[PDB]
DNA sequence: TGAAAGTACTTGAGCTTAGACA
RNA sequence: AAAGACCAGGC
DNA sequence: CTCAAGTACTTACGCCTGGTCATT
């Protein structure tokens, strides 16, 4: 079965979408857990969002998993414990000699006025999730799970890959800008050194993963009802092989 | 409408040959009386056609105009087609 | 279409407050004594000063009289006359101020070139 | 190395590729001529292409010479690779066997590049042919069961299922199809004298007429002036029904469709009664008139005696009859055919006779018909339509159609009435002046300076015309603002345009107020320079004590101000017109035709207009532009400028020429149905469920459409 | 029309006007730093954009397998015959398709245009 | 299938040697079904440990540990499409790697190895699921393939010489897709290797035999060149029912 | 410029002179076809801040028939048109006791301009007309047929004659821009001759609703 | 891993005022 | 076996 | 109260052959 490449970045253009320029990468973490969460990097086009847009074509947006709606980039960067604008700017464009590509990021920074700080980037993450927090710590810990876990999980999944995060993020809107500038070719889906073939082994792998969860979903659920005697707890009765077979 | 003042075409269209002489081969089919004379003819669609050819099928077409009212063309004041 | 009404509608606010308060401010000056200038007080160009026109005039005198030590032309009171009516035209043939002033340079140089081509500057 | 210049419309890469693609299909046109050249009268291909039972000359040139440029989309074989076709090229290869022409032929055998070249080629039909049949089944159903009802009732009268009428006769003329033929005119272009020369039966001679009458009817010719008042008579209608044609038929088109062959049922007579064109005919000019305007009576299409019916008639079998007069005229006769008496009574009843067969019969069901002889050959068509570039085929008849609100390409021929039309620069004036022209696409560049005072110029080249400007009794004492917008104007777009710093400047007055200063180089110049600041001051009052929040620093509001300059200036053209192309066109359908003095045809090559985008009321509004033949291909805006009928003819004329791109041909009567029942309630009503389920139709003919549950809802 | 950076917090510094002598000043609006503008122009727009590529062409393309390479057109700097040419390969750069010769060689990365 | 929109449908360039052109079923299912080529062979999927320890044994940087003002001139690095560092010498660094997977030391010859060099980046594919092909190796303008390797596996019986010991004496590599779009190939040696008018001296690969690119059932028409692709395309989806 | 402006009002001038012709209105020879310079000579030239301030460029013009009724060509100077230029204008249009007249707006009109419009349909007519739309005479285009007006008694004859009920004839809403150049309300029929190229001419009725 | 479009709904906006004569 | 889905294939 | 500018439904060839599978 084909299927698009995964962990790569991929730059695409819709004819009508709001978009001018999009960025994806359908990251899954070594094939371990997860079908894949994908993320989306893009370009507001030209029409103008009623007070900043008035120069060739800006406003780089995010647009993350397991949230409602658009999130500018920058805040997303901030939300990375990357306050000052320099080290954004360092991690997004790698060669400050350039000025054509800094015009274009410029009004990226200048919708991320108001958000200067870490852990209210995170709120407002947070307050754009699934279901808003009714507090603020636990938006605070929503919005840090999904940065961290379920965002670009490739990169890095646990605690201190938030630097290799940024960087990968910084090397997204790198492309994306590339792209804005025309210094490279926006990427072909029908290139097939974009697709990936899920023979016997992938199938079945992604099959028997989910096969064995739910296996032990239902082996749990056996030990929580035999347990609440307190007696003892068997498991050659607890398994139910009809359900791999 | 009346006999006088018939406002269609004189020619018989090819639907109401179709039509009629179906109608009469099925006629004949079922015992009815033919009118021409018939030279060995078993097979009622012939002695339909021929019947038609001599213009002595005892039907009357009832043309309906768009309005609602019909004129009533005999096949014989009907002129062939053939 | 939608945007030309909103455009329209924040140029002219956000410059109208910076007109500030008393907006007023005409004080059209007639023609002192002796502007060589016909039709005068005319108001048909707004913000166009008679003495910006009289301005355009001398400078048109300046270019005529570096024409005249060019080509040798007749005398200075016809040259007079001659700026009166290029300064006339200009002004007919012009609907806003910057236009007019634009229009009176655009014929200097015409005038110097002309010069500047040693031929005297015709019509 | 940058000696190729770019061909007007099309970018540097555009005009490449055409000068590649033309030297390769002359070579491959060139070999196929001198593959087919060689062939023996033996040869079997040869033997097969001629007889046309299969295969044609590109067959014989791909199998024998070159098989040709494959191409992908209707273009040269892309890059899929990084500027390559395939690895085994070098990158930035535009060479013919890079990019996919095939030099070898099928008999030598293709090397492996043109083989991959030519399965991207074969798999180009492939994708065609399995995907266009299921649009097309689509438009078929829809077409079928928006026709389905319409019906030629006992009247002749076409009317769908709520007997609302939509064509009075059939075809406009109340005969089927099945029996007509191709036919010509023979009056319709003749140059004047030549039409005297042909039909006006001159007696005068005395020795034609012995020639060629019998020496009995000769002297009763002559001497009888009834008879020559008749002849002259007859001409003269003959000459009316000329004018007629003329008006009917622009562009001198001669080749019609009518009933029955008149030049064939008299070679017909001609051989079935032995005539001798060597001898002269027996056959009296009178006898020849009587018997054609006798005839033309009983050739009746409306039947009845109201001057309404008369008319009906008239109009009716009004071109059959002037076909009929110009054939059976009685110096043909006489001249050319030479026929009989008794041919020419036989000529007579058998014209009556098979006329009279061509009559559509009433109960015939018109609309299923047209339905499906429209349907039909869209499955022969392609689906794709690949310098002006026009939707065709399957997609341009979806598009007719459904009415689509936004076709594809929307665009609007335009005609030139005066000197325009043949002199190129007053063509290229009308282009630049229907051509959307905003700033953006005449400056070269455009910053943001900061001048404290208008003398400094941060800028070292203004200073001169600055200086220039600020020594008058200026708004400079004043606080003059400081931020300065200085644009730089492309002297090649400024002049390919002939636009002029006095117009840019008026229109920047006009569009801003006169709060807005405007400095610029008036040319003769290196640099078409043009300086504007934003000088609003305070009128010389005192400093400023708590301004405004929403005071929009001068900066930004600067950046707001070229913004909309630079996006919404408008300072040529017409808006919705993205581009003009300017061509002389070489078909006659886009030719100016004119009926010179001696009353010929001659076609005038006249420049025409052709736009991206549609505005045809503002179009036709401008000068110079001809009102009478301007038009435009989407039909929405033709509702909403010209009327209900004038988009009848237009959706006829898009129809048919999306029929007959391919060269295909579909009988008239067909488009007029399609277009009647598009264009009968008044509005333009869609075929497809919106505007068919519009209709006040029976909800059971609904259901069987796209909607059943939801109009038995509504029922 | 670049860009310039605060030196307390590291954020953008905006243009501002010095209303009481009249100079531009660059004042960034996360702190009260006020900086000279040196250059005293803020924003510079190439719609037509004749930039040139080989300020955007790197030297190691030299050494890319997939490229033509002639020794017709040498070095300016260092003469070498063998230099590597292809074109614009960039998006948006109007309707070009001239050549741009890259040195082969190695440490000479030198590039032209004819 | 139901889609009409005929751009996947189209063969691409990309499928050269990789999935047969010709062979592909009629109906709704043209192009979007795709059967592989003779010599495709499927990656099957590494652990990319070895590669990631390899390269911080030769240097390079981490991204932790990096500066960002000197990633400009550096070459990214990335496996399996994590980045993991720049590199500051990509042409010692790629002919290193190349070394290793020939000689399949460190790096199993499935894993694809790419330096695109106008955009800095060099990624490194240990992934399931990539689609590659063997392909002859070129040094200078001469094949890897010799003599002696031909001999050798014309007694291939009872020597246990194969072709797994002819890709381990680095004379046959696997190269995918994205890996072949940084490559240049050459049809024949006899023709395209030899001195001729000049056209390109850079070979770095040749195919085995071009006949390879068609598929199983486009194998077996004879003179497939001669014949009009869509026949091909007909054949090959003809040969599944013929009967024997 | 103002060259323009004069070209535009010439022009308006001319097709709203055919139209009033083409509805059986006296309109004079001369007047029908006149050049622009005759026209600037006879209205003054420029019109901004000249001779011919939108006011007595207006039209009144008689129908042939009768010149009773009359009919009385309309010209607001305002780029849009309110209701109390309207309401000055029909106390105008009820001093001269007239019933038809036209409107011709530079741009556009308020809804409540539109809605006293339509307000009266009995005591005075009154058409409204884009400036833009008056720029080209639509009835001399290529695609549009001529269109003739049909008296009642024609009307009547003709369902007489092919025995038709009014509805079963072809529509044409009374929005239609030749519709509307007629100046034709609901309930009339518009006779339609457009040439063919299967029978030579083909009469079209098309019921206005 | 990548419809496309036409139609039926809502919802927000949003525009000088003053008394006498009239 | 019944209708449901899926798949492959012919024109 | 009343106009243009966002959110929901609704549909995408004609048959024809067969084989397999889970529910019933
Ligand atoms: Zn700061
Ligand atoms: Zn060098």
């Amino acid at each position: 079965q084909e299927k698009m490449a995964t962990n790569t970045v991929y730059v695409f253009a819709k004819k009508d979408s709001k978009y001018a320029y999009t960025g994806e990468c359908r990251s899954c973490l070594e094939n371990s857990s997860r079908p894949t969460s994908t993320i989306w990097v893009s370009m507001l086009a030209r029409g103008g969002q009623g007070a900043k847009k008035s120069a060739i074509g800006q406003r780089i947006v995010a647009t993350l998993p397991y949230i409602k709606q658009e999130v500018p980039i920058i805040i997303v960067f901030r939300a990375l414990g990357f306050v000052s604008d320099r080290d954004i700017l360092e991690h997004i464009i790698y060669d400050f000699e350039d000025p054509e590509m800094m015009e274009m990021v410029k009004p990226s920074l200048d919708e991320a006025f108001v958000i200067q700080e870490q852990n209210v980037a995170l709120n407002f993450i947070g307050s754009r999730g699934a279901k808003p927090g009714v507090t603020k710590e636990k938006r605070i810990k929503y919005a840090k799970e999904v940065l961290q876990k379920e965002m670009l999980p490739h990169v890095g999944v646990s605690d201190f890959c938030e630097t290799k995060k940024a960087y990968f993020l910084g090397y997204m809107v790198h492309r994306l800008l590339l792209a804005a500038l025309g210094r490279r070719e926006l990427d072909d889906r029908d290139h097939y050194g974009n697709k990936r073939l899920d023979l016997a082994g992938p199938l079945l792998a992604f099959l028997f993963r989910g096969m064995f969860k739910n296996l032990l979903k239902e082996v749990r659920i056996y030990a929580q009802k035999f347990i609440d005697r307190g007696k003892d707890f068997n498991l050659e009765l607890a398994i139910k092989t009809r359900i791999i077979s | 409408q009346a006999n006088q003042k018939r406002i269609t075409t004189p020619y018989m269209t090819k639907y109401e040959r179709a039509r009629v002489l179906g109608t009469r081969a099925l006629q004949i089919a079922m015992c009815a009386p033919v009118m021409v004379e018939l030279e060995g003819e078993t097979d009622p669609l012939l002695i339909a056609m021929k019947e038609l050819k001599a213009r002595k099928i005892p039907i009357i077409i009832r043309r309906y105009l768009p309005d609602g009212s019909y004129e009533d063309w005999g096949v014989d004041e009907l002129i062939i087609t053939d | 279409e939608a945007h030309k009404r909103e455009w329209n509608l924040f140029y002219q606010k956000q410059m109208q407050l910076r007109k500030g308060k008393d907006p007023k401010i005409e004080e059209f000056v007639p023609p002192d004594e002796n502007c060589p200038l016909k039709e005068a007080s005319s108001r048909r160009i707004p913000r166009l000063t008679v003495k910006a026109r009289e301005h355009c005039l001398r400078l048109l005198e300046e270019a005529l009289s570096s024409n005249r030590q060019s080509t040798r032309t007749a005398d200075e009171a016809d040259l007079r006359a001659k700026a009166v009516e290029l300064e006339h035209e200009t002004f007919r043939n012009a609907k806003v101020a910057n236009l007019y002033k634009a229009s009176v340079l655009k014929k200097v140089a015409d005038i110097h070139r002309a010069s500047k081509d040693g031929q005297p500057y015709d019509m | 190395n940058n000696e190729l210049e770019p061909t007007p419309g099309n970018t540097l890469r555009q005009t490449f590729e055409n000068q590649v693609n033309r030297i390769l299909n002359d070579a491959r046109d060139k070999t196929g001529s001198s593959a087919q050249k060689s062939l023996s009268e033996y040869n079997n291909f040869k033997s097969m292409v001629v007889s046309g039972a299969k295969g044609s000359k590109i067959n014989i040139s791909q199998v024998i010479a070159v098989v040709g440029q494959q191409n992908v989309e209707g273009k040269r074989i892309p890059f899929g690779f990084k500027h390559r076709t395939l690895p085994h090229f070098i990158k930035d290869d535009y060479g013919p066997e890079s990019r996919g022409f095939v030099e070898n032929s099928y008999l030598a055998g293709l090397t492996p590049t043109e083989f991959f070249f030519h399965a991207m080629g074969g798999r180009e039909g492939l994708i065609d042919t399995a995907v266009k049949t299921a649009e097309t089944g689509y438009i078929q159903r829809r077409l079928i069961k928006s026709m389905e009802s319409v019906m030629v009732k006992y009247d002749a009268t076409v009317r769908n299922s709520i007997n609302q009428v939509v064509q009075l006769r059939y075809g406009e003329d109340g005969l089927a199809g099945e029996s007509v033929e191709f036919q010509n005119l023979a009056t319709l272009k003749p140059s004047n004298k030549a039409f005297e020369k042909k039909f006006r039966f001159d007696y005068t001679n005395e020795r034609a007429l012995r020639r060629t009458l019998q020496e009995d009817l000769v002297k009763d010719v002559l001497s009888n002036a009834h008879i020559q008042n008749e002849l002259e008579r007859e001409f003269e209608r003959m000459r009316e029904d000329r004018e007629v044609l003329r008006v009917i038929f622009p562009t001198g088109d001669s080749k019609v469709v009518l009933p029955c062959n008149l030049l064939r049922m008299i070679w017909n007579a001609q051989k079935i009664f032995h005539i001798n064109p060597r001898l002269p005919s027996d056959l009296h000019p009178i006898k020849v008139v009587e018997g054609v305007k006798e005839l033309s009576k009983k050739l009746v299409i409306v039947n009845g005696d109201d001057p309404l019916s008369r008319q009906a008639q008239e109009n009716a079998t009004l071109l059959f009859n002037i076909h009929l007069r110009s054939t059976l005229c009685s110096r043909r006769m006489a001249e050319e055919f030479r026929l009989s008496g008794e041919a020419f009574d036989w000529l007579l009843g058998e014209i009556e006779s098979k006329f009279n067969q061509a009559i559509a019969h009433p109960g015939e069901m018109v609309g299923a018909l047209a339905a499906q002889s429209l349907g039909e050959p869209a499955t022969q068509m392609t689906l794709n339509t690949f310098a002006k570039n026009v939707t065709l085929g399957v997609p341009r008849l979806k598009e007719l159609i459904n009415i689509s609100k936004k076709p594809k390409t929307p665009s609007l021929t335009v005609f030139l009435l005066g000197q325009s039309a043949r002199d190129a620069e007053r063509a290229k004036d009308i282009l630049c002046r229907l051509e959307h022209t905003t700033l953006r696409k005449v400056t070269a560049n455009t910053a943001i300076y900061y001048d404290p005072n208008p003398q400094s110029t941060v800028v070292a080249e203004d200073q001169e015309w600055v200086n220039v400007y600020y020594e008058m009794p200026d708004f400079d004492v004043a606080r003059i603002s400081p931020w300065l917008l200085r644009v730089e104007l492309d002297r090649k777009h400024m002049t390919d345009r002939k636009l002029t710093m006095e117009q840019i400047a008026e229109k920047i007055n006009a569009g801003f107020g006169d709060d807005l200063n405007c400095i610029f180089n008036d040319d003769n110049a290196e640099k078409l320079v043009l300086r504007i600041r934003i000088m609003n001051s305070d009128e010389n009052k005192m400093q400023e004590e708590e301004e405004v929040v929403d005071k929009m620093d001068d900066d930004v509001f600067l950046r707001c101000i070229e913004s909309n300059m630079l996006t919404d200036m408008t300072l040529q053209g017409i808006e919705q017109i993205s581009k003009v192309y300017m061509h002389l066109p070489q078909t006659d359908n886009k030719k100016k035709i004119i009926i010179t003095e001696d009353g010929e045809f001659k076609a005038l090559q006249e420049w025409i207009l052709e736009t991206d985008g549609v505005s045809l009321m503002r179009v036709l509004s401008e000068k110079d532009v001809d009102p009478v033949r301007t038009t435009s291909n989407d039909i929405v805006e033709i509702f909403t400028v010209l009327g209900i009928e004038a988009v009848r003819k237009a959706l006829e004329r898009e129809l048919y020429h999306v029929i007959s791109f391919d060269g295909s041909y579909v009988n008239y009567r067909h488009l007029a149905l399609l277009c009647d029942t598009m264009t009968c309630r008044g509005h333009l009503m869609a075929i497809t469920r919106h505007g068919v389920n519009r209709q006040d139709t029976g909800p059971l003919m609904k259901c069987s459409f796209e909607e059943t549950v939801d109009v038995l809802m509504e029922a | 029309v670049g860009i310039r950076f605060c030196q307390e917090c590291n954020n953008m510094l905006y243009p501002k006007e010095d209303k009481e002598n009249r100079i531009l000043l660059y004042a960034c609006r996360n702190c009260d730093y006020q900086q000279e503008a040196d250059n005293s122009c803020i924003y510079v727009n190439k719609i037509t954009h004749e930039v040139d590529e080989l300020t955007q062409i790197i030297a190691d393309v030299s050494q890319d397998p997939t490229l033509p390479r002639t020794e017709d057109h040498p070095c300016q700097k260092c003469g070498h015959k063998e230099a590597v040419f292809f074109q614009s390969h960039s998006a948006r750069a109007e309707d070009a398709m001239r050549l741009y010769y890259v040195c082969t060689a190695p440490h000479c990365g030198h590039r032209w245009t004819e | 299938r139901d889609g009409k929109l005929a751009k996947p449908r189209q063969l691409h360039n990309t499928l050269w040697g990789m999935v047969c052109p010709a062979e592909t079923p009629e109906g709704h299912a043209v192009g979007l079904v795709k059967n592989l080529a003779l010599m495709a062979y499927i990656s099957v999927g590494s652990q990319p440990s070895p590669i990631l320890e390899f390269l911080e044994e030769w240097s390079m940087e981490n991204l932790e540990e990096i500066s960002p003002a000197a990633i400009a001139d550096a070459t990214k690095i990335f496996v399996n499409g994590c980045w993991v560092g720049i590199h500051k010498d990509p042409e010692q660094l790629m002919n290193t790697l190349r070394k290793l997977r020939r000689q399949m030391d460190i790096i199993v010859s499935e894993v694809s190895m790419i330096r695109d060099i106008r955009e800095r980046e060099i990624r490194i594919y240990t992934d399931a699921g990539r689609i590659c092909r063997p392909l002859l190796i070129v040094e200078k303008q001469k094949l890897l393939l010799k003599k002696r390797h031909i001999d050798q596996l014309k007694e291939r019986e009872y020597n246990n010489y194969s072709w797994q010991d002819l890709v381990a004496s680095g004379v046959v590599e696997y190269i995918d897709t994205l890996e072949e779009e940084t490559v240049m190939l050459a049809m024949t040696p006899d023709d395209l290797q030899e001195k001729e008018v000049a056209y390109c001296s850079t070979y770095t690969h040749c195919e085995i035999h071009p006949s390879m690119i068609l598929g199983v059932c486009a194998s077996i028409i004879p003179f497939p060149d001669h014949n009009q692709s869509p026949r091909n395309t007909y054949q090959s989806a003809m040969g599944k029912q013929a009967m024997g | 410029d103002d060259e323009e402006e004069t070209y535009r009002l010439w022009k308006i001038r001319k097709t709203i002179m055919q139209l009033c012709h083409d509805r059986g209105y006296l309109v004079t020879q001369d007047e029908l076809d006149q050049t622009l310079e005759e026209f600037k000579a006879q209205f003054g030239d420029k019109p901004s801040e000249g001779r011919p301030r939108r006011t007595d460029l207006t039209v009144l013009v008689a129908h042939n028939d009768d010149p009773t009724d009359q009919m009385f060509v309309f010209f607001p100077e305002e780029p849009k048109v309110g209701i109390k230029t309207i309401k000055v204008y029909c106390q105008r249009m009820q001093e001269e006791n007239i019933t038809r007249a036209l409107i011709v707006v530079q741009q556009g009109m308020t809804p409540s301009a539109k809605q006293s419009l339509v307000d009266m349909a009995p005591k005075y007519i009154l058409e409204q007309f884009l400036q833009q739309e008056l720029l080209i005479n639509i009835t001399e285009h290529e695609l549009v047929p001529e269109h003739v007006v049909m008296t009642k008694e024609e009307v009547t004859e003709l369902l007489a004659r092919y025995k038709l009920r009014e509805n079963q004839l072809p529509r044409i809403q009374a929005g239609d821009p030749v519709a509307r150049y007629f100046g034709i309300k609901r309930g009339q029929v518009v006779k339609i001759i457009r040439p063919s190229e299967t029978a030579g001419r083909y009469i079209t009725y098309r019921l206005v609703q």
